[PDB]
């Protein structure tokens, strides 16, 4: 042939149990609103409702995840100490 | 102005770019102190911290060996200067490089022990966090060349042999590679954007974009760009040559090669990409309303972490602490911080009943 | 140690610790190099990894044209080190090491001490040679 | 054909972050005097300036590792103690 590839150095990115079709806290999707949420406006005011990211690359609706700092706090699908490394997907 | 911490950005980005200005090393020191005091009375800290980030994964990402010691030197004057807040990012981010590097070492071993495709004759695999990295695009699916199809498909059986429940995704926005061509064998360099195009022209020559186009289903938006990284505006280095000369770019249009020699190396790279500075409107707006989503995150998790711990306001009594509490990280932001405290009502953590704004619940 | 104490006979077990490294790293590519092995020109392959400062420089890593299968042989070896060792620059150099030149009534095997095998090899290809 | 390679011992020496183009310690090069000599006299007064080379493979101008070891001594570029396994290049 007339190129041949020798070396490559692609960057691997990796997702934990995030569940792209079903928040872990709620159950309805990682984004589609939460249980709290439900329909898509009932009067939105601002605020939010979007997707959270942890440190231990877990996925919630923010809301879901806030709401679940108040009755604990490792990330219920491991033993770490829940972050906030993101906001939205 | 905003675009003076955007300028200090694209200062500490091409500073560090550079990587030799002041041989001296303690000119080094001292231009660094003043850049710090020049920080120093500088506001709106969260698009500094988020360019800082930025020019991070660019340097990071790119050819390593910048400096090796310098980094510690700046997270301890991040330190000494923002506090343990972004440089606990920072700090994160550092235990993702060394999590990647050890992966890939890891991954050269297991390789040289299967060695069954020839795919991965040279690798070198990163393994980095969703987090940590700022998003890099919609994780391109443009088809990929096949050796390194045979390498990923040999990396991604041993992740989900071993590291099972961490789901891996394909991208193409990121990485480089070293193109071995062939009067000598001279290798070329492919930032993960010519890869496929070369690819194709290797299966066949006397292509066009209808061809690149057709036959590749590749986000047309990042795609205009690395074909003119291989011809249009290329200086007497030209390694994609085309009939139709023009600036602008047409349909049908046939690709060629050439050879030039004025190569005087083995190892001939091609560095289009991190050009002057434009930050040009799409891409800096964008990023702007991703750093106002910031500082609503900023505002709404103070408010959320600090007024639980705290006395209750009648109209205007915890704004002003809250506001205190922000002053070193940005503007107030008066009308945006009053219209998204009271969205909180139909949501509760923090509800703050607007009629009765008398007695607020402190439960949880 | 006894004798004249740390400092030189020190470098001299950090060298012995080089030597594991080196036969480490040996078995390590043999074991890489087990993947259709035995063939083309990775037939049987002894490198060896040692440190700059370590060894005492009896050149300036000299650049002459290298052999026949031992072409094939060097490729696959600095492939592999290249892809599984990446962090190293492999310099390529004659005067040091050995071989074993298969010869052909019987079959006597040769040995050139990576001195005669670019000549032999370049007679190979053609012989009726001068200087 | 008459003559077949059978085996083959060749020893491959490695190296580390050397720079041969750039020390990193005065970012000039591996040779070509360090940032404070520059000059290739500058009253060179006997003494020395060429290159120092540790057990980790890295490499430096004698004078800038020299004055590094004051500032700290670990090499910065991995974490083993700096070795003078060598001087010149
Ligand atoms: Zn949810
Ligand atoms: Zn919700
Ligand atoms: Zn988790
Ligand atoms: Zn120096
Ligand atoms: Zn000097
Ligand atoms: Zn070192």
């Amino acid at each position: 042939k007339r190129f041949e590839v020798k070396k490559w150095n692609a960057v691997a990115l990796w997702a934990w149990d995030i569940v792209v079709d079903n928040c872990a806290i709620c159950r309805n999707h990682i984004m589609d609103l939460c249980i709290e949420c439900q329909a898509n406006q009932a009067s939105a005011t601002s605020e939010e409702c979007t997707v959270a990211w942890g440190v231990c690359n877990h996925a919630f609706h923010f809301h879901c995840i806030s709401r679940w700092l108040k009755t604990r706090q490792v990330c219920p699908l491991d033993n770490r100490e829940w972050e906030f490394q993101k906001y939205g997907h | 102005n905003s675009r003076s911490p955007e300028y200090l950005s694209l200062f500490i980005d091409d500073k560090l770019k550079k990587g030799v200005k002041g041989l001296t090393e303690q000119e080094v020191e001292t231009i660094l102190d003043k850049a710090m005091v020049l920080f120093r009375f500088m506001q709106e800290k969260d698009v500094f911290e988020r360019y800082y980030k930025q020019h991070l994964a660019r340097r990071l990402l790119t050819n390593k060996s910048v400096s090796d010691d310098s980094e510690k030197n700046m997270i301890s004057k991040l330190k000494t200067e923002c506090g343990c807040q972004f440089t606990s990012k920072l700090e994160g981010m550092f235990r993702d490089m060394s999590i990647s590097n050890t992966t890939m070492d890891e991954f050269r071993q297991h390789l040289q022990a299967t060695g069954v495709s020839l795919g991965g004759v040279d690798l070198t695999v990163r393994v980095l966090t969703t987090g940590y990295w700022p998003t890099q695009s919609a994780t391109p699916k443009c088809n990929i060349p096949p050796a390194p199809r045979h390498a990923f498909e040999i990396f991604r059986r041993f992740y989900l042999a071993k590291h099972s429940g961490r789901q891996l995704t394909l991208q193409h926005h990121m990485g480089s590679a070293d193109l071995n061509a062939t009067t000598r064998k001279h290798i070329l360099q492919v930032s993960t954007f010519q890869m496929t195009i070369l690819m194709l022209f290797n299966n066949r020559e006397k292509y066009t974009f209808e061809e690149i186009q057709q036959e590749t289903d590749i986000p047309e938006r990042e795609l205009v760009r690395a074909l003119q990284s291989l011809a249009c505006g290329k200086p007497t280095q030209r390694v994609l040559t085309k009939e139709p000369k023009s600036k602008e770019i047409e349909n049908g249009h046939i690709f060629t090669v050439n050879d030039q020699f004025t190569s005087k190396l083995h190892r001939v790279k091609i560095q289009t990409v991190a050009a002057k500075q434009g930050e040009s409107d799409p891409e800096r707006k964008e990023t702007r309303q991703k750093v106002d989503d910031d500082r609503k995150h900023e505002i709404e998790a103070a408010i959320v972490r600090i007024m639980k711990s705290r006395k209750k306001m009648q109209h205007n009594v915890l704004v002003a602490e809250v506001t205190q509490q922000l002053k070193a990280r940005f503007l107030p932001s008066p009308v945006v911080i009053k219209k998204r405290i009271e969205g909180l009502i139909e949501r509760e953590y923090l509800a703050r009943t607007p009629e009765d704004r008398k007695v607020y619940t402190y439960v949880a």
